[PDB]
C-alpha cells in the first residue's frame, strides 16, 4: 500500500534478520540516487545496521546460483552474452558501493562480476565496473585500511583482488 | 638434363611434374641433389622470393619441417635438444632452442614417465645455462659485453666474477652463493678446491675494512659475521652432524694469504677473536 | 605501444598474470578454476597477437625471441598452452625464421659471418 512514513515503526516491534531483510526487499525497488540516500539517512535515524544488510543481499543475490566452476572440457560454448540473472550480479554491487567506508565489500563484489565479465571476454563491462569504483578504488581501499588503525598488510582477498583487476587492466 | 632445367628456372613446379610422372625420380632427384653439392639445388642461386619461390617451395624439400606439417612433436624435441647442444655461438639462441625443445615435448604424446626423464634431463640443462643467466650487471658492463650477442659460464666463473673488486656492493648473499657453486665443479683435486675457499674467505675481510675507532677495534667483519650465521640452516633438529662442521676453514693458513695482501696487521686481533666464538657456535 | 601493453600482460610481475599472490585466504575454488581457465585462454591468444603484430612489421628477430619469454621459469607460461596452440607457436616462429634468412640474417636474426 506504499505506507512507507508507519513500516519502521512496526518493524521495529520484530527481529532484527526481519527489519534487515523486508528493508532490504524494499530498497531493491529504488532506483534514483536522490531517494537512495535518503532511505539511508532514514534508516540511519532509525537503527539498522547497513552494513551487515547489504553485505546479506549481495551474498543472496550470488548464492541463488548453482552453477558450479566447471573445467573446460565439458562447459558447452555458454552463451558469451550478458544474461539478465548476469545484470543482476552486476547491479547489486551498487548497494555496496553507496557507502565511502564499505569500500572492502565494494571491491570484493566488483572483483566478483569483473571474473564473471573476463571468462565471458566482455572486457569493455569489465572496465566499466573497475571505473565504478574510481581510478581512485585501489588508493580508496589503501586509505580505509589504514583510517582502521590497522598497522598490518591488507586482507589477503583485498591484494589478490587488486593484483586480479591490475590484471584485467593490462589486458584489457 | 631436365632436372638441371627445372633448376636454372623457378619451375620447381616442373621438378614436381617430373617426380609426379615417374618410377623412382624421387630417389633420383635427391642423389642428384647431393652429388650436385653447391652446383644444383640451391635457393641462392635462384632467385628465391618470386616464382623462384614457388621453385624454392619443392626445392625446400626433413623430419624437422615434419613436424609443422605432421605434429610430430616427439620428433621435433628431439631435433630442437640436438641443436641446443651444438649450440656455442650464442647464448640467446641456446637459451631459445631448449625452450622450444621443451615446449615441444610437453605439448608432445610421451608417457608421463618418458615425459618425466625428458624434463629431467632438460631440467640439467636448464641448471648449467642458470649460471651464464645469473651473471652479475655490474661486470658485463665492465668487460664491455655484449647482453644477449654473447657466451656463457663455469662455476669458476661465477665465483670469481661474485667476487671481483669491480662487485662493489658484494654483501653476504653474493659469497653465500660463491661457496654454494663449489659443488658444481669437476674435478676437485685438480682444479684446486681450498685454494679458492681461501681466495674468497679473504677477500670477504678485505671488503669489510679492519679499522679501529678511538684506539678501539672496530670488528668490519659483519659480513664474514654474517656468513657464518649463515652456514649453519639449524642442523642439529635435521639430524646432521653441525657440531664439529666448519673445519672447511682455514687458519695459519688464511694468514699467510693475509701478509700477501698487507692486511695481516689491521685484522689479526678480531680474526682470531671471533675465531674463538665461532669455536662455540 | 601494442608490444609494451601485450608484455605488460605476458611479463606480469611476482609469478605471473591471474596468479594469487597471498595464500593466507580461503580457497575459492570457483575462482581458482577461473582464473585458471582465463590463463590457459588469455595467454596463448596475447602470444600469437604480439607474433603476428611483430611478423607483419618485420620485426622477425623479436617474434623469436618470444620463444624465451614462453619457456622462462619466471612465469612459466609454457605450462598454459595446449599442445596444439605450443605447435602452432613453432610454426609461426618457424615462418618468422624463414623471413629472417630472405633477408641474408642466420635463423636467429643475427649478422652470418661470412
Amino acid at each position: 500500500e506504499k505506507q512507507i512514513e508507519l513500516i519502521a515503526f512496526y518493524v521495529s516491534h520484530l527481529p532484527q534478520e526481519l527489519a534487515i531483510s523486508q528493508y532490504a526487499v524494499f530498497l531493491e525497488n529504488i532506483t534514483d540516487p536522490d531517494q537512495r540516500q535518503r532511505c539511508l539517512e532514514l534508516a540511519k535515524e532509525a537503527g539498522l545496521d547497513v552494513a551487515s544488510i547489504t553485505k546479506t543481499v549481495v551474498e543472496n543475490t550470488r548464492k541463488k546460483d548453482a552453477g558450479e566452476f566447471a573445467h573446460h572440457d565439458f562447459a558447452p560454448a555458454l552463451d558469451s552474452g550478458t544474461s539478465e540473472e548476469d545484470r543482476a550480479k552486476i547491479d547489486v554491487i551498487d548497494w555496496l558501493v553507496f557507502d565511502p567506508a564499505q569500500r572492502a565489500e565494494a571491491l570484493k563484489q566488483s572483483n566478483a562480476i569483473m571474473r564473471k565479465f573476463l571468462a565471458s571476454k566482455k572486457h569493455e563491462a569489465a572496465k566499466e565496473v573497475f571505473a565504478k569504483i574510481p581510478q581512485d578504488s585501489i588508493a580508496e581501499i589503501y586509505s580505509q585500511w589504514e583510517e582502521q588503525a590497522m598497522d598490518s598488510a591488507l586482507p589477503a582477498e583485498d591484494d589478490n583482488a587488486i593484483r586480479e583487476h591490475l590484471c584485467i587492466r593490462a589486458y584489457l | 638434363l631436365v632436372q638441371i632445367c627445372e633448376m636454372t628456372d623457378n619451375q620447381s613446379r616442373l621438378q614436381r611434374y617430373m617426380t609426379l610422372f615417374a618410377e623412382q625420380n624421387f630417389s633420383d632427384f635427391l642423389f642428384r641433389w647431393y652429388l650436385e653439392k653447391g652446383k644444383r639445388g640451391k635457393l641462392l642461386s635462384q632467385p628465391a622470393s618470386q616464382h623462384g619461390q614457388l621453385a624454392a617451395f619443392l626445392q625446400a624439400h626433413l623430419s624437422w619441417l615434419h613436424e609443422l606439417n605432421s605434429q610430430e612433436f616427439e620428433k621435433a624435441h628431439r631435433t630442437l635438444q640436438t641443436l641446443a647442444n651444438m649450440e656455442t655461438r650464442y647464448f640467446c639462441k641456446k637459451k631459445t632452442l631448449l625452450g622450444l625443445s621443451k615446449l615441444a615435448a610437453l605439448a608432445s604424446d610421451f608417457q608421463e614417465d618418458v615425459l618425466q626423464e625428458k624434463v629431467e634431463e632438460i631440467a640439467e640443462q636448464e641448471h648449467f645455462l642458470l649460471h651464464q643467466e645469473t651473471l652479475p650487471k655490474k661486470l658485463l658492463e665492465e668487460k664491455q659485453l655484449d647482453l644477449n650477442a654473447m657466451p656463457v659460464l663455469a662455476p669458476f666463473q661465477l665465483i670469481q666474477l661474485y667476487v671481483c673488486e669491480e662487485n662493489k656492493r658484494a654483501n653476504e648473499n653474493d659469497f653465500m652463493k660463491a661457496l654454494d657453486l663449489l659443488e658444481y665443479i669437476g674435478d676437485d683435486s685438480e682444479v684446486d678446491v681450498e685454494e679458492l675457499k681461501l681466495e674468497i674467505l679473504c677477500k670477504a675481510i678485505k671488503r669489510d675494512e679492519w679499522s679501529a675507532t678511538d684506539g678501539k677495534d672496530d670488528p668490519i667483519e659483519a659480513t664474514k659475521d654474517s656468513i657464518f650465521v649463515k652456514v649453519l640452516q639449524n642442523l642439529l633438529n635435521k639430524g646432521i652432524e653441525l657440531k664439529g662442521y666448519l673445519p672447511k676453514a682455514e687458519t695459519l693458513l688464511q694468514s699467510e694469504e693475509l701478509n700477501s695482501l698487507k692486511t695481516n696487521s689491521y685484522f689479526e686481533f678480531s680474526l682470531k677473536a671471533n675465531y674463538e666464538c665461532y669455536m662455540k657456535m | 605501444d601494442v608490444k609494451e601493453k601485450i608484455y605488460n600482460v605476458l611479463l606480469f610481475v611476482d609469478g605471473g598474470w591471474m596468479v594469487d599472490v597471498r595464500e593466507d585466504t580461503e580457497e575459492d575454488p570457483e575462482r581458482s578454476h577461473q582464473m585458471v581457465l582465463l590463463r590457459r585462454l588469455c595467454l596463448p591468444m596475447m602470444c600469437f597477437l604480439l607474433h603476428t603484430v611483430l611478423h607483419n612489421t618485420k620485426q622477425y628477430k623479436d617474434c623469436l625471441r618470444l620463444a624465451d619469454i614462453v619457456s622462462s621459469e619466471n612465469q612459466k607460461l609454457y605450462t598454459v598452452f595446449s599442445k596444439t596452440e605450443m605447435r602452432n607457436l613453432l610454426q609461426k616462429l618457424r615462418e618468422s625464421s624463414l623471413m629472417l634468412l630472405d633477408l641474408q640474417l642466420d635463423p636467429l636474426g643475427y649478422e652470418i659471418q661470412s
